[PDB]
């Protein structure tokens, strides 16, 4: 396959996680820079797993 | 084509599609010899962004 199904379905659990955070984020009042400081660690990790 | 090793994490990951998009543009005939070594890079990004 050009892409893994394993870092795929890595990628789509990132992505329920990720909104996941989001939602607690911004329940809890957070600023959008912290917000961005974990999203891309989030896709940082995705591509590590890549 | 040169190999391009782009993980397309950040939105600025774009850089590299800009670059293609334009040399569709200024030499559409060296593209037309290279598009699909190119397309191996822009499933990478669309796998990713979409």
């Amino acid at each position: 396959t050009v892409t893994n199904e394993f870092a795929s379905r890595f990628r789509t659990i990132v992505a329920t996680l990720a909104n996941v955070v989001n939602e607690r984020a911004v329940q809890d009042d957070m600023q959008k820079a912290t917000r961005s400081c974990t999203k891309q660690w989030l896709r940082h990790l995705e591509t590590q797993f890549d | 084509l040169k190999k391009i090793a782009e993980s397309f994490e950040d939105p600025s990951s774009i850089v590299v599609v800009l670059e293609f998009i334009l040399f569709a543009l200024f030499f559409p005939t060296e593209f037309n010899r290279i598009k699909g070594d190119i397309q191996n890079v822009l499933l990478l990004f669309f796998s990713r962004w979409y």
